[PDB]
């Protein structure tokens, strides 16, 4: 497992050179970004249960299929299970938002997930709609001007969106 | 009719040319997308009845057609209505799986507007029914295959209108 | 042959001296399903299949907005000015013609609604009716009737 | 197929929401569960609603079956059908009134 | 599913033995109590809709804020009332399934397994359902052993929720 | 037929 | 640990086919392997999931293998893609106006000062 | 390649030309006693309905 | 209509109406006022037949009334009795027509495909029409409810 | 469009396009990038133009939203803002067309007959479009709002 | 696992309706059949070892292949495994005879059995002959008029025969 | 009629939408090809005479048509034929420079086949003459613009045939 620094070091040892000053300037830049990073992860970790719950409400409202008898998400077992799975993917997107690399999110969650959701009969695209809703809620939550000094979060919101888009891309 | 392959052989044939790199790129395109078209046609084959039921429930439900004097008012005309949605779904699947809407030109859209303007079938309600099949079908087969089915349902909708 | 199929000990073969009457051909088994046959990211070469953090490019709030809108260049603007200069004289003529047409009443029987619905539909085109002319070639010239080779040789 | 489902006549095997045919055992396509409802007679099959009383008791035994005994191959696994014909030949029925 | 027959089979299967006299006596007892259970299922199926509507009225009279509280989870929308009778209808249907099966299997595998996470994550309250099941327990109007059966399984759902 | 679709009706 | 080959699945399924589930789990737990690596009080983990510096490693066992597998998936009564045809939405056309309608602009009318 | 002027309208017409392609695409229902399948036989009956009553 | 069932017949035989057929037309046009009495009674007693037949339907068949049933819900239950009202009206058309052509072409041609496309069990429809047959036979005379009840029997034979 | 207009006049003169005309089409097709920006801005700011223009319309003209007027009610006011949305949209078509032909054939030919058939005072329509002209000239540059504002001026000249 | 009742309830929940009175009448009918069912299962569970042993004797007598050196049933190991597999299939046919549904018999035994007996080299048709012999012995044992009052039981013998025929059909 | 711009405003208008990025891509396409269309129209305006002479000299002269009994036998009919060629070239230029063949639907191909089948004008020889103008015109304007004029001439030839 690799964060951004472990990725830089890992590549620089895979070629076996030192770090150039250019690389070190890039690292120092990411550090100066790092307090904003932790602020976004704090906002997500706070309101996470409302993200998962509201996104599931919008999922079942826009797709009324799964709540009906004979549906994939139907039974208390199956609802809790699908509901928990949304919490899983939100958890690892929080992790990869901290690490700056999408490695832990790939290696723990996304890698091999397709073969499971095929092997259960779960419609992948409904999962993808769910992840798009958590992306909408999460970004619209991350662009809140409450509690925090004004700053530019455009690049970090773009990065976070890259992580959710990778999740929806890996289920579909 | 013709598929995408036959259409390539038609243009290359009718110019007398051989198959050049462009036509081979078109055949590469179709052969890349083939398996996706197959599984989409499999799933539509599986759930046809529920596509027609959900699309009639969306599109013709809560409407005056049901009320006396509307065009769906009898059992004979209701059955003819859902029969025609069966035709639209099935030929839309053929058009998707061929990759060429020439089927829709030959066996569906020919004389259909003269037929519905002859009988008194509302074209607007028909087009809304087809779009309801487009939304339900795209929900079943997903994003890519929903785009493919979307071009053929939109072809039928452009044909009637 | 070589080795033993993925499940059988080399020393003992289950099909040792089997009769031809009761002989089941063994199905082909590979290790493709097993977890050790999957190919991991190289990573001793300089290739790691993760795209996080490094790929994203810093973006200012303004750049996104300017990148949303259509790009404009001086050539393009200067020739917009070149367009408004030539069309200046005829736009004014079009406005004056419209005020003159709508100003003067024709005042006949109105069709639908009240007091309006006269003989000319308001803002109808004189150029659609007047433009298309009916022109007997080898007849009295209704119109200009250019002739390509008419000019005497 | 829906007619049979809504009216509880039978369950009919239909292709799965994926498309691959609904098998119970993965060897052969289109199998169904067989027990205890195949054997209950439905009133919609019978033309005759009026007769409701069977007048005997049936008692089973084994008859020697003579000719009609199917030829079987020696020393090998016989085909499934042949053994079924051998057991269909050797079924006797007594009726006690 | 947990039926008495499948408990018998499942126990003998975990032991690897046959179905000796113990399990056969089990299936006998099931075959006797079955008849009164079927009559109870017939009459619950008979008056379902008035039991569900009556149960929802009892919940609304007990907790009058729920129709007044503006929210998604509360029954103030017409959608909310539809989800209300929807859920009480689920409980009534699972009770009829347990009456037919003869054990608490369908309730334990369709309803009881993981109910808590759902009533939490959508802030649903057990108390509202409990009041619903109390009105079902009062107004089912069965008599005798059939009433003992439906009171048994309805009470069982009540004791699951608390 | 006994049930006929006139635009008039 | 992943199963060595198909034959392991075969053998161990016989012993859970006759002795029952009990003696099977008795076999795995009282085995020398399990004693050698967990002893008496340790939670079973994933052995050697990540080799070293490689980023991927292997699919987690819980994630890799799930209940209701592909062969059992196709059995009768599985979750369907569309059946119930709920009429809960009533006059849905009311929720989504077409391009021509005012309704949208009525919301703008409520906005106006 | 000279014919550098052949265009979509010209090519649609040269493709569409002769007796319509339906000739090559008629399927004919033979009832053969050799390859007799009950399922197949039923499809022939249903084809008789579709031919006679359109 | 009974009159039509003759003109089509000798039209396809390309001859004038047969003498035997002509006698029936006379018997039909003389039996008219009795038929209009029957359809008058079933007209003015429709609310009792639809309500009471719906009660016997739902009491015999608690499948539909229950949640998850095709007819469950206030809007759904009302429609169910709306369809019973349709068949009852049709039965009256078939009585004054002297033939089930009105019943067949307005109600029965393609009915199985429609209710199978709605998810409605059609056996419950036939049980409902049988319930209205019992009520409508309770509201009429002997020979009278024999006749009208046999029109209901035709609809039952078309549903089953 | 300017292409269409050039074609119509020459076609009616039955000659090739004139040298002056083809220069006009060159200047048009090179002024294309800028026009697109103009209609891009009025496209993405439509809600403020229609709402703010509607506010200045009803504040200047309290006739039609009074009880008794044409636009009295929530529904009728919404229809009124609907029409201002139509003309705002049309103005954008006229800007990319480089001519008033799109505005004239969709929106203006026979407008007085329609609003006289609706009972609508068309002077109120012209005041609404003039209000949207003031807002849309507040959203643009100097020469830019000169041009777009002159398309609005043509629609005002068509209403009056 | 599903018996008759669990199958009816499971389908009725897969559509989410209640049970009709028609279904309840069918269930009551099967209950009145159920005493005869327990009688058949008692006869099978009693004489089961003689079924397995005599059927193996007739197997090896009619096919002398497998007892010979090189044959599949040649070793003490392999013979014990052979006899025990016949005991397995007879055990699950007894189970599905009690349940009234063929689900337990499919899910525990028949599902995937062919892939195994292919994967070991075992002749499947010899297994099919074995199961036909247990069908003969078991039905001829079930139609004994000893110790039991007389009556009509042709339907239940038909059903039991359907279970054995499903076993021989699933190995072959 | 309509040009490509009017067609974009037709589709965008008839959907009720405003201009999205697809329609702006279509307007960018037209505005990229604009100057090419302009100079092509300039050159055809310049050399109409020579296009007609060369194409009549290739396609029609010294045959049965200008021999007596053919349709071009009298002077009146010679001049009417060259006249017709001038109209095909002129309206083909309008169709090129609009980027949309609607003009040829409105003002050329309407009733033209009924005209020529009424008078006795050979359609074959006319189509051959139009294709001769296509080759000569493509030779004057070059490759790109010759493909564009190719479309319009082939549109008229598809209309007559
Ligand atoms: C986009 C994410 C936000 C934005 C964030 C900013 N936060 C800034 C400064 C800052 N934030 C924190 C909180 C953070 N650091 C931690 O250690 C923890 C938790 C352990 C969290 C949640 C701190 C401590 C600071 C600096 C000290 C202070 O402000 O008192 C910040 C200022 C720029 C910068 O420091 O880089 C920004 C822009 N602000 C925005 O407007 C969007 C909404
Ligand atoms: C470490 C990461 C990690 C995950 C991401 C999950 C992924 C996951 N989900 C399920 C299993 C499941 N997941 C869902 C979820 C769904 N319900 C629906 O309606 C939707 C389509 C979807 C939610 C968006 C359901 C319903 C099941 C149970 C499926 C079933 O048993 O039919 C299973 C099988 C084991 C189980 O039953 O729990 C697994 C591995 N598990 C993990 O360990
Ligand atoms: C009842 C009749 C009957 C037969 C006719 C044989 C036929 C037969 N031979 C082999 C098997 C074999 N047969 C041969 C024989 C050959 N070696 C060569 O060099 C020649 C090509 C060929 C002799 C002419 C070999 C070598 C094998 C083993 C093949 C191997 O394992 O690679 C097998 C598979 C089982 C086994 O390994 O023994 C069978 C069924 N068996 C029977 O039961
Ligand atoms: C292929 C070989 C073959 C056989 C060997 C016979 C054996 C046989 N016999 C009977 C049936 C019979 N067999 C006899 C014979 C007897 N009468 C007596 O006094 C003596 C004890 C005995 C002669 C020595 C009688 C009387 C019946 C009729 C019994 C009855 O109906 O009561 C039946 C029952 C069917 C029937 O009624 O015919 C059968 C299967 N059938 C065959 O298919
Ligand atoms: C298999 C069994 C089974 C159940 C028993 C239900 C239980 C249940 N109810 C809801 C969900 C809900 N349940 C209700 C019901 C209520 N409205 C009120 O006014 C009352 C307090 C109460 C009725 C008595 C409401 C209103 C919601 C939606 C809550 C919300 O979105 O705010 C959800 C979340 C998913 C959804 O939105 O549908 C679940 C799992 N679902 C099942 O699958
Ligand atoms: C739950 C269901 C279930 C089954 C149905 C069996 C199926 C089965 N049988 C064997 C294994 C075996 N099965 C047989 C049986 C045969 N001997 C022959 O002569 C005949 C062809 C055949 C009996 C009709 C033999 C001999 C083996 C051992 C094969 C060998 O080791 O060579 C194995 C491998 C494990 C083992 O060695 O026990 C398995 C999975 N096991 C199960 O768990
Ligand atoms: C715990 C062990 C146990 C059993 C072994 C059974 C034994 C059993 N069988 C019946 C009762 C019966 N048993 C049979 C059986 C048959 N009759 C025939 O003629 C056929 C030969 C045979 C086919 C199987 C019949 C027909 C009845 C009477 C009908 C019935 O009760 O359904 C009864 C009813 C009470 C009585 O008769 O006194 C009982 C308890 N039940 C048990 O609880
Ligand atoms: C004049 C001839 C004629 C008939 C009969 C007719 C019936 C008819 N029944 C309908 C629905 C329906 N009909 C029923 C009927 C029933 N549900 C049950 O369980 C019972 C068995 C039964 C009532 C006795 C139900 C539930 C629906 C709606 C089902 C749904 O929408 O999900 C609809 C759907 C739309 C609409 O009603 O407007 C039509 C058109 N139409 C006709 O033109
Ligand atoms: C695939 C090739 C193909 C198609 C598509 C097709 C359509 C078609 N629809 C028809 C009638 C009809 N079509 C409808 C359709 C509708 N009614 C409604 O209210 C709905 C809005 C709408 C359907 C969405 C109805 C009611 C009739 C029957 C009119 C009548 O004869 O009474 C008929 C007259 C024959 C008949 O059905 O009796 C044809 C031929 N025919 C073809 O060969
Ligand atoms: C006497 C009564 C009678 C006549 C005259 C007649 C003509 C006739 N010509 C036909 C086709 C055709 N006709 C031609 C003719 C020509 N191709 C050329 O290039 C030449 C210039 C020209 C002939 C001089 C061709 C190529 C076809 C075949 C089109 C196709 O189906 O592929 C067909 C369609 C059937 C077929 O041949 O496949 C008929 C029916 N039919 C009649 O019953
Ligand atoms: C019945 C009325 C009628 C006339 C008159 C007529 C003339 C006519 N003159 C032609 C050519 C011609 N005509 C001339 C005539 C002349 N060259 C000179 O220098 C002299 C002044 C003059 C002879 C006195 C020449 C040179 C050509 C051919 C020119 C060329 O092909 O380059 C052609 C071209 C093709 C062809 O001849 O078949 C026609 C059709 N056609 C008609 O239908």
């Amino acid at each position: 497992m690799l964060d951004a620094f472990a990725k830089v070091v890992a590549q620089a040892d895979a070629r076996g050179e030192f770090l150039s000053n250019k690389q070190l300037n890039s690292l120092e830049t990411m550090i100066g970004e790092g307090n904003k990073r932790l602020d976004i992860v704090n906002k997500i970790n706070s309101n996470a249960s409302t993200i998962v719950t509201n996104s599931a409400r919008a999922l079942f409202a826009e797709q009324p299929q799964l709540i009906q008898p004979g549906g994939n998400a139907y039974t208390s077992r199956r609802m809790a299970a699908c509901l928990r799975d949304m919490e899983i993917v939100l958890r690892y997107v929080s992790y990869a938002m901290t690490a700056g690399d999408s490695s832990v999110l790939d290696d723990r969650c996304l890698n091999g997930l397709r073969e499971t959701y095929q092997a259960l009969g779960t419609p992948g695209t409904s999962v993808a709609v769910a992840i798009q809703k958590m992306k909408e809620a999460s970004i619209a939550l991350a662009n809140d001007l409450n509690g925090v000094p004004l700053g530019d979060c455009s690049s970090l919101n773009s990065e976070l969106a890259v992580y959710f888009d990778r999740a929806a891309a890996a289920v579909v | 009719m013709q598929d995408a392959i036959t259409a390539v052989i038609n243009t290359a044939d009718v110019q007398g040319k051989y198959l050049d790199d462009n036509s081979l790129d078109k055949l590469r395109g179709y052969f890349e997308t083939g398996e996706l078209r197959v599984r989409a046609a499999a799933t539509i084959a599986a759930n046809a009845a529920t596509i027609i039921k959900e699309s009639v429930a969306k599109a013709l439900l809560y409407s005056d057609i049901t009320r006396p004097g509307g065009n769906m008012y009898t059992t004979r005309r209701y059955a003819a209505c859902i029969r025609d949605l069966d035709y639209y779904l099935r030929y839309a699947t053929y058009g998707m799986l061929a990759g060429d809407p020439s089927i829709l030109d030959e066996r569906v859209l020919n004389g259909l507007k003269e037929t519905y303007n002859s009988l008194g079938v509302p074209i607007g309600a028909t087009v809304q029914a087809i779009q309801a099949m487009k939304e339900v079908t795209a929900s079943l087969v997903g994003t890519n295959a929903g785009q493919e089915m979307a071009v053929y349902f939109d072809y039928i909708c452009s044909g009637l209108s | 042959a070589d080795l033993p199929p993925p499940g059988i000990p080399s020393g003992q073969d289950p099909l040792d001296n089997a009769p031809l009457r009761h002989y089941v051909p063994r199905p082909v088994e590979t290790y493709e399903d097993r977890g050790f046959a999957t190919i991991l990211p190289r990573t001793w070469e300089g290739e790691t299949n993760t795209i996080g953090a490094g790929d994203i490019e810093p973006v200012t709030k303004e750049e996104v907005e300017e990148s949303r809108k259509v790009p404009v260049d001086a050539a393009s603007t200067g020739a917009f000015v070149e367009y408004a200069r030539m069309m200046k004289e005829e736009r004014a003529q079009a406005l004056a013609d419209q005020a003159r047409r709508n100003s003067a009443p024709t005042s006949g029987r109105p069709t639908c609604g009240e007091t309006e619905g006269t003989e000319f539909v308001s803002n109808a085109r004189p150029i659609l009716v007047d433009g298309v002319k009916v022109v007997e070639y080898w007849g009295v010239p209704n119109g200009p009737v250019p002739r390509l080779f008419g000019g005497p040789g | 197929a829906r007619y049979a489902r809504f009216q509880k006549i039978a369950e009919p095997a239909v292709l799965s929401p994926t498309g691959t045919p609904m098998t119970e055992i993965p060897g052969t396509p289109y199998l169904g569960s067989v027990g205890a409802m195949d054997f209950i007679a439905q009133e919609e099959e019978s033309v005759a609603f009026w007769k409701s009383g069977p007048s005997t008791t049936p008692v089973n035994y084994k008859r020697p079956s003579g000719a009609q005994t199917p030829n079987l191959p020696y020393n090998t696994a016989a085909p499934v059908a042949a053994i079924n014909e051998a057991q269909e030949a050797q079924k006797g029925q007594m009726q006690l009134s | 599913m947990k039926t008495p027959i499948t408990e018998a089979i499942a126990s003998a299967d975990s032991q690897g033995r046959f179905l000796s006299n113990a399990e056969l006596q089990s299936i006998t007892g099931r075959y006797q109590r079955a008849s009164a259970s079927l009559e109870a299922a017939k009459q619950l199926t008979g008056n379902a809709s008035r039991l569900i509507t009556g149960a929802a009225q009892a919940v609304y009279t007990k907790f009058p804020f729920v129709t007044q509280m503006p929210g998604p989870t509360y029954a103030s929308n017409a959608i909310g009332k539809a989800k209300c009778a929807r859920d009480i209808g689920y409980y009534l249907r699972m009770t009829t399934y347990c009456l037919v099966v003869g054990a608490t299997g369908p309730m334990d595998e369709y309803l009881v397994a993981g109910l808590e996470e759902i009533n939490r994550s959508f802030e649903l309250s057990p108390s509202w359902y409990i009041a619903a099941l109390e009105n079902i327990k009062n107004d089912h109007g069965l008599s005798g052993q059939a009433a003992n059966e439906a009171n048994t399984y309805l009470d069982y759902a009540i004791n699951v929720l608390s | 037929g006994y049930g006929a679709y006139s635009y008039i009706t | 640990r992943e199963i060595y080959n198909h034959r392991e699945k075969l053998a161990f399924a016989v012993i859970i086919g006759s002795q029952g589930l009990e003696a099977f789990i008795d076999l795995l737990i009282n085995s020398e392997e399990y004693e050698d690596n967990f002893g008496d009080n340790m939670i079973p983990y994933q052995r050697r999931r990540i080799i070293a510096q490689r980023s991927k490693g292997e699919i987690p066992f819980n994630l890799k293998t799930p209940r209701l597998g592909k062969d059992f998936l196709y059995k009768q009564g599985m979750p369907q893609l569309l059946w119930a045809g709920p009429v809960h939405r009533f006059r849905p056309q009311e929720q989504s106006p077409k391009a021509g309608d005012p309704a949208l602009f009525l919301s703008m009318v409520q906005d106006l000062d | 390649k000279d014919n550098r002027n052949l265009s979509i309208f010209n090519l649609k017409q040269r493709v569409s030309q002769g007796v319509t392609s339906r000739r090559d695409q008629l399927k004919i229902f033979e009832f053969c006693k050799e390859k007799n399948q009950p399922a197949d036989t039923y499809q022939i009956l249903r084809a008789i309905y579709r031919q006679v009553f359109e | 209509s009974i009159v039509t069932k003759s003109i089509v017949n000798a039209d396809a035989e390309a001859r004038y109406l047969s003498p035997g057929e002509l006698e029936r037309i006379k018997s039909f046009v003389l039996s008219g006022q009795r038929r209009l009495r029957i359809a008058q009674t079933l007209t003015e007693n429709r609310e009792m037949i639809v309500k009471k037949g719906g009660q016997q339907l739902f009491q015999k068949r608690t499948d539909v009334v229950s949640p998850g049933g095709n007819a469950y819900g206030e809007e759904m239950t009302a429609t169910c009795l709306r369809d019973l009202d349709y068949y009852l009206r049709l039965v009256t058309y078939g009585i004054v027509a002297g033939d089930v052509t009105p019943i067949e072409e307005i109600g029965l041609v393609g009915v199985k495909e429609m209710y199978n496309s709605l998810g409605t069990p059609i056996s419950g429809v036939s049980e409902g029409v049988r319930c209205m047959k019992d009520v409508a036979c309770s509201l009429l005379s002997g020979e009278d409810s024999a006749e009208a009840g046999f029109y209901f029997d035709y609809t039952l034979g078309a549903m089953q």
